[PDB]
């Protein structure tokens, strides 16, 4: 089959840049792609043919360019719907086969994140279980690692995350991560730690809590 | 105008079969072939398939023979892809697509089908109350839901009345089951001077449980 | 007592004649002034006329050949006569009437040219099969009716153009059976095989080495070939004293004028012989297919009998044509052409059935009405075709011409013919309108006013100018 | 009767190049008439034949014209896993054109077209094709709902059922008022004869270059059939529209089948939906009834009439002897909804292989009577069997079975002179309607000038 290999995964970008995606394939194609557009949370809407032609109903601020293996989706002075994913497929030959994707974000200044641990709750405990979770509010960019230590020492077996998209007021991204352990095994050590790692901070963002001591 | 309309979302077990369809709206069915592709997070996305409903001649990826049959009706001016033998790697969102000029493009799609594959029964949630540890400017809270099935649940906070200064988070597969969180902040001279309520409805089960936030 | 040729009054000889065929002239001096010069030839003779002035022309007819019909066909030098008399003398005066005779014989053992022209598109694979031991086979049949028998072989498909014409892969082009599991000749228009010969056994041996092409859609180019084996005498071989036979075979439709316009063709057909040393039809990508009408044009010209040998599939669509082109004759050929032999046998037979009259170069005065006597004696009043015959009969025909007024040219000709065949009548007629004593007129006579006139015949006529 | 055979105007293209072989009358967004005429055997790059046009301006001296320019590179486009091909050698660009509003429509009906997949084929086959041109603009389309991407082994199996291969589509062509062009494939469905209809409009803006194959959704192809009387009847050589069934919203659809029923030939009147409503039926076989067909009312009472050409059609004579000379027919149009009767006239051509009938025009009112007018051609009849059009009037009860006038050909034999023909246009603006005539064995083309009657 053909290769579409899309570049870059995601860049951060402001209103009226102009920025370009491209696609490279692992053969000659001869302009026998198309670009696709899919808006947050919804279904995909056609932008190219045939390597430049615009499909009905889309602005003119788009554009495709390109030949032989490497081709360029351009986009003069972005607008606010423009923030969403764009994905190149070819159809020079069967099967289809379709690019990874590239996600257009809103650019801002950095910001460091607001951490906050929560142990167990009264009514988990007495069922068997015990979830110790960990926020990390509003911060950019999304590049975030975050790391579990029981007694100082680092766990992950038993971990559960969860990101959410750009928010639209402020643009900052947004974490959740979970340690679930059983409720014998919770009472087995004392000290619980989430540290953050961000380039915000050379040193890692720590929130920690002990058991039994409040 | 041409637009697609497929089915809504099925919620099926492994092993069983499914049968999506795919109606034309403002013109012919038969008019261009019709597309089926397959969208995961990680795998993005992928090529199954296409037919001539003129006709019912059909072309597949080899990585779906077997498990995807297309077929199409005049008829009723619907296209159909079935699945066979489902899988939890099955689990995803299908579309349907037709080209607008060129014989061979992609150009409109669906609006898609939601399709879950799971072992799993209908389970309520388990709503548990995160207060934090026993100081600053700005407080945060949260709350928990745990083990559910299927998706989807509403959150709000204070019955939809507290809304400014809010996260919740996307539910994630634990175990044949969701797992979901959401977090808020105030100022400490909010809470707790003023109740704060976690309100969970999980309409599949139909239980709307609540849940107040109380300190340690 | 008086009668037209008095009561009219008339001027001169010329004049009295033209009055009826009855009346006569007195050319004598010694005849009363009261008396008329232009009466009955009894009343002149009555009244004491010199009997060597009395002009009284009398129509008449007299042979000049009268060849008797040859009892065999076989022989001879093209010595052969199947029509008497072969020219008489026709002498007719003013609004008279004379009546003459002529017969006609289907002659037996009269020589015979059988070109066999066949479709060799796809759908006639098995024919060929069939037909390997015609020629021995159709020898044995004829030689009962004749000793001189030639026959030939032409083949045609479809004008080897796109789209009668596969033309890919690059393969069809030399094997239009490419995409199938054998093999045939590519595509030709239409091409000479075998001259009219007498040794039968080349029929064979031509038919034994030829095989089948293949072309897109079911009506195929035959009359294309049925143009070029009528005007391409020499190459053919059509003998001047024969009767000509053209046998065209198909199963299918066949293309007719205008349909060429589907290939990039519209030169309309010339009619012209396009047939090469190489025996291939050379136009058949550039000009296109020809018309009913100038297809009887030329098969009347070269005296061609057309015997449609079709499919039972389409023998009611070329039934109609054989309405369109008159002296067309029709038979029923199986799927396999096995009866191709009793089909040309019984088509012969029909097309010497039957002897229709053809006149030519009539003058526009003349006016002919015919008496038809076939079968045994039996007259038929207005008719000149007689139908039912068989080899050796004989009938015959009563003609009267009548003529109107009085012509200019005093001498013309023309010819009376049956249809396809080669012997003839030739009628010289004569016009006798003038008196033998016009010859010998007195221009500027004493007699006639001082000089001012002309004397003939015993009367003043007035000088030219006058 | 009124037409000026004394002062003509003659515009000339290349040798050999068939220029004249069909021709239109072009007004440009000004108004300003010009002639487009096309030849279609002109030299292309290549120098092979590939056909061309040109747009001749209107200059009572005539002249050279300059040519309509249209991509002749042979095409090919690699996609899904297939090889589509476009062959433009002797395609015959501008065997038919046309013109409505500021758009001229010239076609190539013999332009072939392959499919290759792997070793399979389509056949390479004559699909045929239509390019558009916007001359002042500089736009440009292309047009040919034939083209398919089927391979030979699936019409084999389905039995040659819907096989547009050999449509040839463009071989005759009109463009309605509302401005939906129409092509005629006699073709189409194995040589059984299709029509494609599509909104000038929606070409323009659903082309694009290098696509070759690309969907027209408001396009609309006529039916197969499986009844044999249309089998070769080569439905679509000639093609006309009118108004037949007494609405005025809905177009109708004339349709020539020359080879029909078993070279019967005939005309058939369709709704938009090419339903049919009346068949005219041929009167003698391979007479050609259908060849041509023209539409305009000639006897003043408002309704369309119906006129069809049989320009090989054998004329009865003495001596049980007929002789080819053409024929016309002449059908009104009933008042409200009735079956179109029997012929109401009957012209038959004098010259033998004359070819009376070939090319029928409507010329509107010459002579300003009030009554609509026809000239016929007869590209090989007059006493020198040079070419002849005769112009025969309108009148109260359809046509005068005498022709008022009659042109003699210019040009040298052989000049197929009337072979095409275009009348009802006033080009020199002098109030009175002229006549365009083709002869494409000459490559020329001669402008009668209408003047007030003497
Ligand atoms: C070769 O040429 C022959 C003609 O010589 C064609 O045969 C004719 O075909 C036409 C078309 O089918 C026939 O026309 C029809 O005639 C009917 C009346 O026929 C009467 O008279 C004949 C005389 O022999 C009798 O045999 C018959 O039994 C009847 O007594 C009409 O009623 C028909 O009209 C109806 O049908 C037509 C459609 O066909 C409609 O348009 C009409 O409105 C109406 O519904 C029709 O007019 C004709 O009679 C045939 N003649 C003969 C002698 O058979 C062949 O078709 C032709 N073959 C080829 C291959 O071209
Ligand atoms: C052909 O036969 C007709 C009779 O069927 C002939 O007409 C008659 O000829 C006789 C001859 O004595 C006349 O007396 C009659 O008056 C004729 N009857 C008519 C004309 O009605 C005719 O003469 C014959 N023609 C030829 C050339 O022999
Ligand atoms: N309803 C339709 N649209 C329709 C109608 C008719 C046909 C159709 C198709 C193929 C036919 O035959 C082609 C060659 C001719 C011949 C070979 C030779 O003569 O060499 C032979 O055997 N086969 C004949 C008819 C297809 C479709
Ligand atoms: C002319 O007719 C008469 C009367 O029937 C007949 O006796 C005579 O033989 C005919 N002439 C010829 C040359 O046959
Ligand atoms: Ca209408
Ligand atoms: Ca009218
Ligand atoms: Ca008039
Ligand atoms: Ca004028
Ligand atoms: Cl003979
Ligand atoms: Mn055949
Ligand atoms: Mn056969
Ligand atoms: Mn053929």
């Amino acid at each position: 089959d053909i290769l579409m290999t899309q570049s870059p995964s995601s860049m951060s970008v402001s209103l009226g840049d102009t920025v370009s995606i491209t696609c490279h394939a692992s053969q000659g194609i001869s302009s026998n792609i198309g670009w696709l557009q899919q808006k947050p949370g919804k279904s995909f809407m056609g932008l190219i043919y045939y390597g430049t032609n615009l499909v009905d109903g889309v602005p003119s601020r788009f554009s495709g360019s390109g030949s032989g293996a490497d081709y360029s989706l351009t986009i003069s002075s972005l607008d606010s719907e423009d923030f969403a994913d764009y994905y190149c497929v070819q159809y020079a030959q069967l099967p289809y086969t379709f690019g990874g994707g590239t996600k257009l974000e809103i650019k801002r200044a950095d910001a460091a994140p607001t951490v906050s641990i929560f142990p167990p709750s009264s009514e988990q405990l007495t069922s068997g279980g015990a979830s110790v979770v960990c926020f990390l509010n509003n911060f950019y960019p999304k590049d975030i690692n975050v790391k579990w230590k029981i007694d100082g020492s680092e766990r992950q077996n038993g971990v559960l995350n969860s990101w959410t998209d750009q928010d639209s007021k402020d643009s900052t991204y947004s974490m959740s991560s979970t340690l679930t352990l059983t409720k014998d095994e919770y009472e087995r050590h004392n000290s619980y730690t989430c540290e953050a790692t961000h380039k915000t901070s050379t040193s890692p963002i720590v929130k920690s809590f002990n058991r039994n001591e409040c | 105008e041409v637009q697609l309309q497929q089915s809504g979302a099925e919620l099926v077990k492994p092993g069983a079969s499914v049968k999506l369809s795919c109606t034309a709206s403002g013109f012919n069915i038969k008019d261009t072939y019709v597309h089926w592709v397959k969208q995961r997070p990680e795998q993005g996305l992928e090529w199954i398939g296409r037919i001539d409903p003129a006709n019912g001649y059909t072309k597949y990826d080899p990585k779906f023979q077997g498990k995807a049959t297309i077929t199409a009706d005049t008829s009723s001016n619907t296209a159909y892809l079935q699945l066979s033998s489902l899988t939890s790697e099955d689990t995803a969102v299908y579309y349907c697509v037709r080209p607008l000029y060129d014989y061979y493009a992609m150009d409109y799609w669906g609006q898609g089908t939601s399709v879950t594959v799971s072992s799993a029964k209908t389970t309520a949630p388990s709503v548990y109350p995160l207060a934090p540890v026993c100081t600053g400017s700005s407080v945060t809270l949260g709350c928990l839901v745990k083990g559910y099935f299927p998706e989807p649940v509403t959150l709000t906070w204070n019955s939809g009345s507290l809304s400014s200064g809010v996260h919740t988070f996307p539910a994630v597969l634990q175990s044949d089951l969701y797992t979901l969180s959401s977090s808020v902040t105030v100022t400490s001279s909010t809470w707790p001077s003023q109740s704060i309520t976690c309100n969970v409805a999980h309409p599949a089960s139909s239980t709307k449980v609540d849940k107040k936030i109380e300190p340690r | 007592g008086p009668n037209i040729c008095t009561t009219r009054g008339v001027s001169s000889c010329q004049q009295c004649l033209a009055v009826s065929p009855m009346c006569a002239w007195c050319s004598d001096e010694a005849l009363p002034l009261g008396s008329p010069r232009c009466d009955l030839k009894e009343n002149l003779l009555k009244d004491n006329c010199a009997p060597e002035s009395i002009e009284f022309p009398v129509s008449e007819a007299r042979v000049l050949e009268d060849r008797p019909l040859s009892d065999k066909g076989s022989g001879d030098s093209s010595q052969v006569t199947q029509v008497s008399p072969q020219r008489i003398a026709l002498r007719l005066r003013p609004d008279d009437s004379k009546n003459f005779s002529i017969q006609v014989r289907q002659v037996e053992d009269y020589p015979v040219d059988i070109y066999y022209l066949m479709d060799l598109s796809y759908s006639m694979k098995d024919d060929l099969w069939s037909i390997q031991n015609l020629g021995t086979k159709l020898a044995t049949q004829m030689r009962k009716l004749t000793s001189n028998l030639r026959i030939g072989f032409g083949a045609f498909v479809d004008k080897p153009v796109s789209p009668y014409m596969y033309i890919s892969p690059p393969e069809a082009l030399e094997n239009p059976c490419y995409d199938m599991k054998t093999t045939c000749l590519p595509m030709f228009g239409y091409k000479h095989v075998l001259t009219l010969t007498d040794q039968v056994t080349r029929f064979n041996e031509e038919v034994k080495k030829q095989s089948v092409s293949r072309n897109r859609d079911a009506p195929e180019g035959g009359f294309d070939a049925i143009m070029q084996a009528t005007v391409c005498d020499e190459k053919i071989g059509w003998r001047n004293d024969a009767s000509h036979l053209l046998v065209f075979t198909t199963d299918a439709k066949t293309h007719i004028a205008l349909d060429g316009r589907l290939a990039g063709i519209v030169q309309p057909n010339d009619g012209q012989c396009h047939v090469g040393s190489d025996n291939h039809y050379s136009a058949s990508t550039t000009m296109d297919y020809p018309s009913l009408g100038l297809m009887t044009e030329k098969l009347s010209q070269k005296n061609i009998n057309l015997i449609f040998a079709v499919t039972e599939n389409v023998v009611n669509l070329y039934q109609n044509y054989s309405e369109l082109i008159p002296g067309t004759t029709v038979g029923v050929l199986s799927m396999d052409s096995s009866n191709v032999l009793q089909l040309i046998v019984d088509a012969y037979g029909k097309i010497r059935s039957k002897v229709e009259l053809e006149v030519r170069d009539l003058p526009e005065e003349l006016s002919l009405s015919f008496n038809a006597t076939c079968l045994n004696n039996e007259v038929i009043p207005g008719l000149k075709s007689c139908m039912g015959l068989k080899i050796g009969d004989t009938v015959s025909f009563s003609i009267e011409a009548k003529v109107r007024g009085c012509p200019q040219e005093k001498e013309k000709s023309f010819t009376i013919k049956p249809v396809g065949f080669k012997d003839s009548l030739i009628v010289q007629v004569t016009f006798d309108c003038d008196c033998a004593c016009q010859a010998q007129a007195e221009p500027n006579s004493h007699r006639c006013n001082n000089g001012n006139g002309t004397f003939e015949c015993g009367v003043c006529r007035c000088g030219p100018g006058w | 009767l009124n037409l000026d055979p004394v002062q003509l105007t003659f515009y000339a293209g290349p040798n050999g190049s068939q220029f004249g072989f069909s021709l239109d009358f072009h007004k440009d967004s000004h108004g300003r008439v010009a002639i487009v005429v096309g030849a279609p055997r002109t030299l292309g790059p290549s120098q092979e034949e590939t056909g061309g046009v040109f747009l001749c301006p209107w200059r009572a001296e005539g002249g050279q014209c300059p040519s309509l320019l249209f991509d002749l590179r042979d095409e090919t486009r690699n996609v899904g896993s297939q090889t589509l091909q476009t062959f433009k050698a002797r395609q015959g660009l501008g065997a038919s054109v046309v013109s409505w509003s500021d758009v001229i429509v010239a076609c190539a009906p013999w332009q072939h077209w392959n499919v290759l997949e792997k070793t399979e084929e389509a056949e390479k086959t004559p699909v045929g094709s239509c390019f558009l041109a916007q001359p002042e603009s500089g736009r440009r389309a292309e047009y040919s709902p034939c083209r398919g991407n089927t391979l030979s082994r699936i019409y084999v199996e389905n039995d040659f059922s819907w096989d547009k291969r050999y449509c040839e589509a463009g071989f005759s062509s009109v463009v309605t008022q509302a401005g939906e062009l129409v092509l005629g494939a006699p073709g189409g469905y194995y040589f059984l004869g299709l029509l494609a209809q599509a909104p000038v409009a929606d070409i323009f803006s659903s082309y694009r270059p290098g696509i070759l194959l690309w969907h027209v959704s408001s396009q609309s192809l006529s039916f197969d059939s499986s009844n044999p009387e249309y089998f070769d009847g080569y439905w679509g050589y000639s093609v006309a529209v009118g108004e037949f069934d007494g609405d005025l919203n809905t177009t109708e659809y004339v349709v020539g089948a020359p080879t029909w029923s078993w070279t019967l030939g005939a005309v058939e009147i369709l709704d938009s939906y090419y339903q049919r409503l009346h068949r005219l039926r041929g009167e003698q076989m391979a007479s050609y009834f259908g060849h041509s067909v023209a539409v305009t009312d000639v006897n003043g009472d408002g309704r369309h009439d119906l006129l069809v050409g049989a320009p090989l059609y054998m004329e009865s004579r003495a001596d049980r002897k007929l002789a080819e000379v053409g024929r016309v027919y002449l059908f009104l149009q009933p008042r409200g909804p009735h079956a179109l009767g029997a012929p109401s006239l009957l012209l038959t051509g004098t010259q033998l292989y004359g070819r009376f009938g070939s090319a029928i025009a409507p010329l509107g009112d010459l002579d300003r009577d009030g009554y609509n007018d026809i000239a016929v051609a007869a590209p090989y009849g007059g006493p020198s069997g040079r070419g002849q059009v005769l112009v025969f009037l309108g009148q109260s009860e359809g046509l005068r079975s005498r022709p008022s006038q009659v042109l003699d050909s210019p040009f040298p034999t052989g000049s197929a002179f009337g072979f095409s023909l275009r009348g009802a246009v006033d080009i020199d603006d002098n109030g009175y309607p002229d006549l365009i005539v083709g002869a494409y064995g000459a490559n020329q083309v001669a402008v009668y000038r209408a003047q007030p009657v003497v």
